[PDB]
């Protein structure tokens, strides 16, 4: 379980403030975030359909030796 | 997806196959082994591409007629279906009796042919109308198939009995023993001469040494031209079906003319040029048309030009327009814009146009009433008939026939008459 | 917060909509394969570095999708959006909208939800079709009526190549166009007419070439829409939602047939000898000779104009054209609306599609018009519906699939009594 | 502190367990030699390096044993945790309930009765079943006896397959399921109904799978149950426990029924395009054709729906994503649930398996919802069972190991209170 | 585990048995010589694998003829228990005086290869219904064997003499004995005919000089393909009893047709493809089974169909739907998906493919009514009934073997019909 330990991402260090003046709201960074994240991604689908491709291929390759 | 099932029947029909296959595998490129260098053509092992044709006779040397030839060895073997006892050139042996109690192979090998497509969508079959094994066959699968799919079109590719001078003696009968069976249950037939093809291969080419090679040669590019807008890519794409509801206003006006374009000689061609106008002035032409019966001597119920190549669209309907508002005695009024075009993108090989005209005229009727004739003369005498009695056929349905192809050619008489 | 959903269907609806996202995809520096080296209307983020168009592609015959599919842009579309049939339409009316079209409705429907919530602040839909095929007027049809009984308060902008005067591809398109009006006037809002042999005249008179072909037809066509749509895609003295129509040209909600109009087309050396300022266009606009539908207003009145002039325009010169317009003699509007020219403005140009004909011009004005000539149309049509009818033509390939055949004289008098209408709103009171 | 019992019987569940048990050590980074390089809720230890998963792997039929005992994974097990037999239960429920079940069952309890003295906080059970094969069903029965007698107060969740509405891989399939309908009801409070043909269909339309085949379907159902138990085994920022499962889905001791769904399921080219927000997930998940049980729910009222995510999410995402969902008019709610909606949430993406079709990616959803529709089910299958029992159909193969004939009529009446129930619940005030 | 006893008899069974072996033998690697270059073999010290196997026969001369050909040197030199006088085809020879006084060695011998293995799933008998030798003897040693284990299952592999014509012209009478003893206790009848066969490797195979030697092979694939999805690893295994349960709905409906899946020529391989669709097609094509009885005129109580190869599984369950859902009126309708799949991992040595399907239909009712009216005929005038009452039998047993054969045909046509 652990409920409560991560807030994708977050857990800043001992520093704070006590009245109400910075939340992390937006994270300062959100738009970079997202950008990011989207090459991510980007990059991962890119890869799996490389692997389909020839994992497909094989499947040619297989019916020319069987005819 | 659309797939087609090709059918032959009697020796017209197998050679006029044979040729036909063997232009469809000039288009896409195929060589007599049967190797690439879904619609025809079915998928092997190995790359190979075999058509998807059921070949049938009682005579078994046309097999050896065919398979022999070049582009031959493509059909497969699990089809040639052959009696080994033969037909002899009369309907009610290949109908009732002899060509009768073999058509539960046929039916069975057609039914795997089918239902190993995905949405087939119509049969095209090439036939005689005087061949015994060709008309009564052919009539017989009809009947077969078409109280078994209805969901399905049918189209069948026909000859009609040389008008002029004839080549059996019988043909009257078979031939209007086949047309009362074909307008009950069928959805298109085409019909063609052997001898416009003549007066074609004769005052168009300038041809000397005419083969029937080259006969079913062109009549094979025309049965191409006809469903090439559906292989392949086009500006305005047409189909078995738009045609057979674009062309036949009642079920059984259904009786079509074929005509190609272009079709020049040695120096003809030296001199005329290519452009859409010629092919028109050149497609509409009564010596141009597959059909003994000169359009002039009647209308266009209909008819639908299909191009192909590549040209601007604005020619193709300028002259539509302008033969349609020029001839306007030549079409038929209460049907306004009686003319279909379409424009498939791939010219044939080894041009850079093409004219496939496919069109239900009130003109051919003529033809059928020299028929009414024939007949009607040999009836009367009972000429010919104890060989037909002798397989059970009752004159009864001799009869009905012709009272059947009455009404046909009474209907045609009924339109071009009309006014509105 | 803007966005519009572009369904295309038939056969000339979706080739016209091919030049729309050609053209669209130029303007904004999107790539043809999606990537990008102003679009929330119609090009959406897609989560992966490129962006998808908001479209769905519904057709029966596999053959134009399947360009589509190996065209330029494959990796433009979402390959969900293509939905291809099995078959052919075979240009009737009940084998796409009674008996085959309810395998596609429904999984066109499930599509058109889909696109619906990924979209927040939607303002319309832009349908493209013929009515004298098969599909495009049947599932059309169909898809009008569930649009029409699923959202409601979203307003249809449809987009029919009706049937020219002379030139003709089909010998049965009176039957399935009539056959598509009982459900044009109640589920559609707006009703572009436009025709073929107008557009073909134009390209042969102003871009002076003799051998036009129906791509030149969707480029033009594209270049219109895009002319409508700057408005909510871009910047403008004088901006014009797609909510401003319904309040601007539609006087009775059963009268909404308008026609277009566009300026400037010429080509490239008709435009070296000339001037081309703000009046002399929109003195051209008007013109018949240029206008994008088979109509001589001159026979007719006009109850409302909306103008766009897309490019470097300065309003105070479109008001005093506006009024010498309006003062002229042969142009007359309607005594119960005085008030007529609509105007908007927006300070971007045409963006020329590279290979086009025309020519690159710092200024265009856009019209769509209500007026009250167009009705003759719907009455010639009717002229050809009877001359058939009358003696029952192909009625059995539409009463084979289950149409009742007593629809068809019902359209025939339904469309009668828009005629009735238009003769009741020409009263000069 | 906390942990789970896996049960795979018969043959179906237990290559479904294969994929699963697959699935897990690739994701908790455990070899498959057992040595590797929040597991406790699965995995135990044996005092040195390699750890062992808490199951037992029941199969008369030794032959699928055979598969793991000697193929890729037996460096994995407890050569004691795999239990085989020397026949079939030849697919009828007395030959695996009476007399073969006899003698392996007393041991099968032995070792569960080991597995549990050994785990200290264990909190479900999860059978792993088919009642297609005679195994399942009576073995299935007799196990969840002696279990729901032996433990008693322990929760249990059966995964199990039954037969698909139209296609089977056996023609006595509708008896030797209603016989284990009465087990099914009492001794297993819940059960996750599965099929086949909506996961068939599932890859038949979203994954591009033209093919698909035994091992895929076991690969997604692996991802099901890892999604299902991310909670526990995981971090959360909002967690969800297995005992809160049954109380947040189980409205009365005989509607339990319930059924699941996943998203998103796509393969990686359409991954390329789409949304990947939360808003369009949770809106896909909702679609009829992704339920893993081949039924309508676009006829049925749902009652309580729960939603495990994982992958990084903002909370008021969900939120914003359930008003919308609420706002679908078309879906609706019994009157006795207004808040229907449990959401979980959990911060670990998804995983992939390599050749496992999914494309991977941050976000995803995995809902159960005990629903009403899932009668309809039931009274499919009835259908079946009419037509054989009428003539006595193969019953003489029951008769001859130990069962009476009445026992048919008993199971069919007992089923039939389920056809009441869970279309009497279904009813206004 | 699992094991299966061979039991032989009759020159037919010993024949279809020797082919059997070098079938398996040449699948599991197994060299005639007796190694490897449970199931069936035993384990023999040394290196051997001795097949567990007995044959029996009323004469000593099918002993040297089946140690001849290849592959007899598996048999080992003690299960060739076999008869001196020889039966002559006489039911009464091989099942009254011959029986009584070997059958005790060969029950003795049948125990000792028994308990000799820890589960004899079931029994496999290799025979025929003609010969006194084959027939006789073997149902005398099934009843023997069903009062000895009456837990476990019994299949008999029997050829039934061919319609058009017959091999020993007391045919009938031994076929009814043989009946009305195996229909009582006897679960998986698959019955075989020469008549199939031969129109099988003719038509299907183009194969102009068959010989008992490829008749045999091919029922040889079928015996193997049968229970071939058990000794392998598959997706979905099954066994010689869940066969049983999925096939039987009774205790008298379990005579089951066979069929084998794929069989081409040499010219039709090239161009046919191989994928679930043409194994579907030839598996319930009409001529494909090996049973003088199209079972297109009648139904099927049930089929199941084991496939082998690492195939899809979606092609498996559609195709079952489809075949099942477009030929409903052929099968039966008060069952719900009256058909069973089976799929292994490995296809025959050779393939990527195979198919072998087993049908418990109503057309082989059709076979029982002509065995009963050639029985009623040679019997009425008492033909040939002083050698079946010259060795201690009386007629009476005779007509009341009959009468149980009504009651067998009594059933089968009944369920034809009845709906719910
Ligand atoms: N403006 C324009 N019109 C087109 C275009 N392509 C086709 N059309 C029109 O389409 C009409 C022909 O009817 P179709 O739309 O092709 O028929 P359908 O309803 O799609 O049915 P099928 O084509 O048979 O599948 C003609 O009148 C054309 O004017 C195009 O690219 N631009
Ligand atoms: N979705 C899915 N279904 C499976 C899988 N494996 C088997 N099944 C199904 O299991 C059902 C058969 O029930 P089983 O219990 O496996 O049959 P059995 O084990 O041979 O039963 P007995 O031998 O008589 O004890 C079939 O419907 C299969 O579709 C799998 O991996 N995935
Ligand atoms: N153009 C052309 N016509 C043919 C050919 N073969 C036969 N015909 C026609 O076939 C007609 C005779 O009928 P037919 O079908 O050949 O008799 P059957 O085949 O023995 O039943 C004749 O009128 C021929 O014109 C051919 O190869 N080419
Ligand atoms: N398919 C096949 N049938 C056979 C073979 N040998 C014999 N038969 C049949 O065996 C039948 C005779 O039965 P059988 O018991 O072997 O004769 P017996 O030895 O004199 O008692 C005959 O109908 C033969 O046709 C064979 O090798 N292959
Ligand atoms: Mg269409
Ligand atoms: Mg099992």
């Amino acid at each position: 379980k652990e409920s409560y330990f991560r807030e994708h991402p977050h857990w800043s260090d001992i520093n704070g403030c006590s009245g109400a003046k910075e939340f992390e709201g937006e994270d300062l960074a959100y738009d970079a975030r997202i950008k990011y994240q989207k090459e991510t991604q980007k990059q991962w689908i890119e890869q799996q359909i490389r692997e389909k491709k020839m994992r497909e291929e094989a499947e040619r390759n297989e019916e020319r030796a069987y005819a | 997806m659309r797939e087609i099932v090709h059918i032959q029947g009697g020796q017209c029909g197998n050679q006029i196959g044979a040729k036909f296959w063997e232009v469809i595998s000039d288009e896409h490129g195929i060589d007599p082994t049967g190797t690439y260098h879904n619609v025809y053509y079915n998928e092997a092992t190995g790359g190979r591409y075999v058509p998807r044709a059921i070949l049938m006779d009682l005579e078994p040397g046309t097999m050896d007629s065919v398979r022999a030839g070049p582009f031959g060895q493509l059909f497969r073997p699990d089809n040639f279906v052959f009696g080994q006892t033969g037909a002899g050139n009369n309907w009610a042996k290949g109908h009732y009796t002899e060509g009768a109690e073999l058509i539960d192979s046929v039916l069975d090998v057609v039914r795997k042919e089918a239902e190993g497509c995905d949405c087939l969508q119509g049969f095209q079959i090439t036939h005689s109308l005087g061949g015994g094994t060709g008309s009564g066959m052919g009539t017989l699968l009809i009947s077969k198939v078409r109280e078994e799919y209805p969901d399905r079109i049918m189209e069948t590719f026909s000859v009609v009995p040389s008008p002029k001078v004839s080549d059996t003696v019988v043909e009257p009968y078979n031939a209007t023993l086949s047309v009362h069976q074909l307008v009950e249950n069928a959805d298109e037939c085409m019909v063609i001469d052997n001898e416009a093809l003549y007066d074609i291969c004769f005052r168009t080419l300038k041809l000397t040494t005419p083969t029937y090679g080259d006969l079913n040669h062109l009549v094979s590019a025309a049965m191409s031209g006809v469903t090439c807008c559906l292989r392949f890519p086009g500006q305005l794409n047409s189909d078995l079906r738009k045609l057979a509801v674009n062309l036949i206003p009642f079920p059984r006006l259904h009786f079509f003319m074929i005509g190609f374009a272009p079709l020049t000689s040695r120096g003809s061609q030296q001199y005329r040029a290519l452009t859409v106008p010629e092919l028109t002035q050149q497609m509409f032409d009564a010596k141009n048309m597959m059909c003994a019966a000169d359009p002039r001597h009647g209308r266009y119920l209909t008819a639908s030009a299909l191009f192909r190549g590549r040209m601007s669209t604005k020619e193709v309907d300028e002259q539509m327009l302008n033969v349609q508002n020029k001839n306007s005695s030549y079409f038929v009024e209460w049907i306004p814009n009686n003319i279909k075009s379409s424009i498939c993108d791939i010219p044939p090989k080894g041009l850079k146009m093409a004219v496939t005209f496919v069109g239900n005229s009130t003109a051919i009727q003529e033809m059928f009433k020299r028929v009414a004739e024939q007949f009607t003369a040999m009836f009367r005498r009972k000429a010919f008939l104890h060989w037909y009695t002798g397989e059970g056929m009752d004159e009864m349905e001799f009869t009905e026939a012709e009272s059947n192809m009455n009404d046909l050619v009474s209907e045609y008489q009924q339109y071009q008459d009309a006014t509105a | 917060m803007r966005e519009v959903i572009s369904i295309h269907v038939g056969q000339g609806g979706i080739q016209v909509g091919n030049a729309c996202w050609e053209l669209f995809c130029l303007e904004h520096g999107i790539q043809p394969d999606g990537q990008m080296p102003a679009f929330n209307t119609f090009f959406s983020e897609t989560g992966a570095g490129k962006h998808v168009p908001r479209a769905v592609f519904l057709d029966l015959e596999p053959t134009v999708i399947d360009e589509v599919r190996t065209g330029t842009y494959r990796q433009l579309f979402h390959p969900e959006q293509l939905i291809s049939g099995k078959e052919d339409a075979a240009n009737n009316f009940a084998r796409g909208h009674y008996t085959i079209g309810k395998e596609i409705v429904d999984l066109c429907l499930d599509r058109i939800r889909k696109l619906a919530d990924n979209c927040t602040g939607l303002q319309g839909f832009l349908v493209f079709n013929s009515v004298g095929g098969g599909t495009g007027s049947g599932l059309g049809s169909l898809l009008l009526e569930r649009l029409s009984v699923d959202y409601g308060k979203k307003s249809k902008l449809g987009f029919t190549i009706y049937p020219s005067p002379q030139v003709s591809t089909a010998v049965v398109e009176p039957y399935n166009s009539i056959l598509s009006t009982h459900s044009l006037l109640e589920h559609t809002d707006v009703a572009v007419m436009l025709d073929n042999e107008a557009i073909y005249d134009i390209c042969r008179r102003n871009l002076d070439i003799e051998r036009p072909t129906y791509t030149n037809l969707n480029r033009l066509i594209a270049q219109v829409i895009s002319s409508l749509t700057a408005s909510l895609r871009f910047d403008g003295a004088l901006n014009v939602d797609i909510t401003e129509f319904q309040t601007n040209l539609v006087p009775y909600p059963r009268i909404h047939f308008m026609l277009s109009s566009y300026a400037p087309i010429i080509s490239a050396e008709k435009a070296y000898h000339e001037q081309l300022s703000v009046a002399e266009i929109t003195n051209s606009a008007f013109e018949p000779a240029n206008m994008m539908a088979k109509c001589d207003p001159r026979h007719g009145k006009y109850m409302a104009c909306s103008m766009m002039y897309r490019g470097d325009v300065v309003p105070k010169d479109v008001n005093a054209s506006i009024a010498t317009i309006k003062t002229k003699r042969t142009i007359q509007f309607v005594d119960w609306c005085p008030t007529g020219f609509k105007v908007g403005i927006n300070y971007q140009p045409p963006t020329v599609v590279p290979g086009g004909d025309l020519a690159k011009v710092m200024r265009a004005v856009c019209m769509i018009s209500n007026s009250t000539a167009i009705a003759e149309v719907f009455s010639r049509l009717d002229h050809k519906f009877d001359l058939m009818y009358a003696k029952r033509a192909f009625v059995h390939w539409y009463v084979g699939e289950g149409m009742e055949e007593g629809e068809f004289s019902e359209a025939r008098e339904d469309l009668a009594a828009l005629e009735k209408d238009y003769e009741e709103v020409g009263i000069e009171t």
